[PDB]
DNA sequence: ATCAATATCCACCTGCAGATTCTACCAAAAGTGTATTTGGAAACTGCTCCATCAAAAGGCATGTTCAGCTGAATTCAGCTGAACATGCCTTTTGATGGAGCAGTTTCCAAATACACTTTGGTAGAATCTGCAGGTGGATATTGAT
DNA sequence: ATCAATATCCACCTGCAGATTCTACCAAAAGTGTATTTGGAAACTGCTCCATCAAAAGGCATGTTCAGCTGAATTCAGCTGAACATGCCTTTTGATGGAGCAGTTTCCAAATACACTTTGGTAGAATCTGCAGGTGGATATTGAT
């Protein structure tokens, strides 16, 4: 599914990033730290959803998690 | 129920804009912002209390823990609004 | 009357007293701190909304969306160091080209 | 016929997504990816609409920022294409790897 | 007329005979074997107390140091550490 | 009363869960605090002051001293990968770095 | 007592040069050393702030070593070895 | 002969042989001079903890150790050997330190 | 620099739709007024631990030469990555429902906080004994013919 | 394809500063018996949340064409590394005077802890700000005297 990310997406991305010129191999590697990061956000959103004896994965595990990333994010649970 | 510091954002806004309004994700922003700050303050006060042994926070840690988050000219003018609201509560 | 009106504020004085005892900062909170606190909470979110509402006003809008709280944060060096490590959800970036990319 | 010299499309787009906030990624393909990778944790995992919403704006903004500091760094290299050379500098800099 | 100093030099220094009976510990690394366990207490109690509050309880148990132990250690630690947990709190319920 | 043997012993640990269960009550990190919980954190305490303890030992082994200083922890911390992302914020005083000099860097 | 005045020309060439070995720096721009200078004042601007503002809180004249640790703490800069 | 390392050996040699030490680069006495000149302009009639002044050294060097080790990263990437304040710049720039 | 030919955004107005904002009700808090404990302010005084000095030594810092080789500047061209029109499909989105599932109440069995009243762990002292400087030659590692 | 020239090790030595272990308070667990909450454990609702279904409409995938940007190859001025001499200034060693912690007790100024007795959260409902076009406006861009 990680190829759903598509080349004109990622392209866009980096425009609104001050990009110019793309190389080709790009993409893949992008991808590859784009997942990484889903992981690592997800594992511990997870583990918050885990810990409440939850099956639905929530806005706020999602905040949290990011919180323990130092990615903190305003506009959903607070 | 759902607490939240909208209401008091909403004055707030009147006061400073009052030509002005505010969506509904922004007011979501201004939540998340006031929470942050809420918890980066009162956590630093706590680590303050507890370095010096003492059991109860007080305006002053509240104080220097605002000197340091906050950056410089911020820092200053909230500590004015700090100590100028406080005396004028203490005043009853 | 409310120790908010009491002290001069908007922010409820009442309420932040108590998300302060039941947060387990401490063992007890003195009845100053939850007025400085106020306060302080207060004065920044009368900064930033101040700051928005201008960006409000030159985009030619009356109502304050995100992208506007994050020209308000981004565009003043104080509020950007404070919030460096948090994004604004919807808020997009601060047009800006690095010079060298410019056509000749 | 006509047809802008290469380089130019590029500095409109810039100029036009830097203005913009809509997010940049499909919403399904993503929500797709996400439910793929949080299966591979726990298994029957529902989603509020807004967890996935979250993490996409997380995502998004995490690699904006990214392609900021990799520009930086094809720049420094006296360069105007990104390469994956340059990533990996950024990040190992960062302190991600 | 005394005033006190707690430490975990004792217990880093049983542990250390544990492991390595052959080997000593300078003054400067005790230092540095205390301030990572206090360093370790904090973030761990730290995340076991936002845990609890997320979750509207006002206790921590074992329960929350695990979960906050499985954010806070990377993988195989992870993994090792949460088992030498469980198996001393079963240990000790046991009253064994 | 019988004779009473440390929860530290009840649980065959080294690491004194009377003290930590104390520095949890005491530390505000909650109201109350169940009585297995300073029992799992002692024991992961414990469980990892062993493994870097371990490594640093036979950082100083290598090192032909029998004692080990700082600079064994810092060798032991940053040649293992796990251990190393986890104090990748922290700095050990007396430590120095990793011999390590960039290809690119020696002589032709 | 005395006044202190120029002395971050007392962090010399060479002291600077040697961190920048130990830091894997084979050759050395002749601008770095007064670039670097510039830097380090910051970071103990920064750090002796934080430092002192503890100290201050503290009612205390003296600067500790746990004063220097805990702003450390708050600059993402952890230290073991001293305070704890 | 006379006898001369051509340029760039002394270079590795000295890299080699601090990579395995700890010892303070930086001259002790210069160092906390500077601390208390800094500390001055924050406040006044302040006392030091020999300890303070010795974490202060130890938190600037590996602060100081750490940023050379990026910025040799960044001059590499671009293709040199030298370091120059062009690199640390790139390398503060990213950390976050001035952004 | 100008002439001219496409697309390019780009204000001026102009109609609605999805949201603000405004109001009506109310539990769920915030507020009060006491009545105490008890945390932490003050004022002694013990006494570490700091600033400051003398002082003598020799490790390093400093300044100038000398040219090695690195960085920077040009010039050149292979191919890679932009641009675009042509085709195809996978995203929207929009309701329509079914249920798998978070959210509540009411009991209780579980489990912790308390409330005064036997060592474990901390603070000097007491001996030991790794290891920091000293060397002297075995091994390099470098760089000149 | 060397060996002078040194620095780098590396092993052997040896006295001292630093660890390891001993000896005795006292600060602090631990054992016990009680007084509540707190955390579940079932049994039921409103809800989001996942499923389709079914198209259109953009948005993405493609193959061609070629403008320009990255990489390489060479110059070469010149910046910085290297070696030596020169004496500065940091290091070390103690040696105090005392500012300033920090112990220890008395004592207020304050915040907890009730027992009860309007604010702010929810959920509809009437404007209305912006969304979305639709052109015509210099605008910017790129081909061509």
């Amino acid at each position: 599914n990680i190829q759903g990310i598509t080349k004109p997406a990622i392209r866009r991305l980096a425009r609104r990033g001050g990009v110019k010129r793309i190389s080709g191999l790009i993409y893949e590697e992008t991808r590859g730290v784009l997942k990484v990061f889903l992981e690592n956000v997800i594992r511990d959103a997870v583990t918050y959803t885990e810990h409440a004896k939850r099956k639905t994965v929530t806005a706020m595990d999602v905040v949290y998690a990011l919180k323990r990333q130092g990615r903190t994010l305003y506009g959903f649970g607070g | 129920r759902k607490e939240s510091y909208s209401i008091y954002v909403y004055k707030v806004l009147k006061q400073v804009h009052p030509d002005t309004g505010i969506s509904s994700k922004a007011m979501g922003i201004m939540n998340s912002f006031v929470n942050d700050i809420f918890e980066r303050i009162a956590g630093e006060a706590s680590r303050l209390a507890h370095y010096n042994k003492r059991s109860t926070i007080t305006s002053r840690e509240i104080q220097t823990a605002v000197r340091l988050l906050l950056p410089g000219e911020l820092a200053k003018h909230a500590v004015s609004e700090g100590t100028k609201a406080v005396t004028k509560y203490t005043s009853a | 009357k409310t120790r908010s009106s009491r002290a001069g504020l908007q922010f409820p004085v009442g309420r932040v007293h108590r998300l302060l005892r039941k947060g387990n900062y401490s063992e007890r909170v003195g009845a100053g701190a939850p007025v400085y606190l106020a306060a302080v909470l207060e004065y920044l979110t009368a900064e930033i909304l101040e700051l928005a509402g201008n960006a409000a006003r030159d985009n030619k809008k009356t109502r304050i969306i995100p992208r506007h709280l994050q020209l308000a944060i981004r565009n003043d060096e104080e509020l950007n160091k404070l919030l460096g490590r948090v994004t604004i959800a919807q808020g997009g970036v601060l047009p800006n080209i690095q010079a060298v990319l410019l056509p000749k | 016929p006509h047809r802008y010299r290469p380089g130019t499309v590029a500095l409109r787009e810039i100029r036009r997504y830097q203005k913009s906030t809509e997010l940049l990624i499909r919403k399904l393909p993503f929500q797709r990816l996400v439910r793929e990778i949080a299966q591979d944790f726990k298994t029957d995992l529902r989603f509020q609409s807004s967890a996935v919403m979250a993490l996409q704006e997380a995502c998004e903004a995490y690699l904006v920022g990214l392609f900021e500091d990799t520009n930086l760094c094809a720049i420094h290299a006296k360069r105007v294409t990104i390469m994956p050379k340059d990533i990996q500098l950024a990040r190992r800099i960062r302190g991600e790897r």
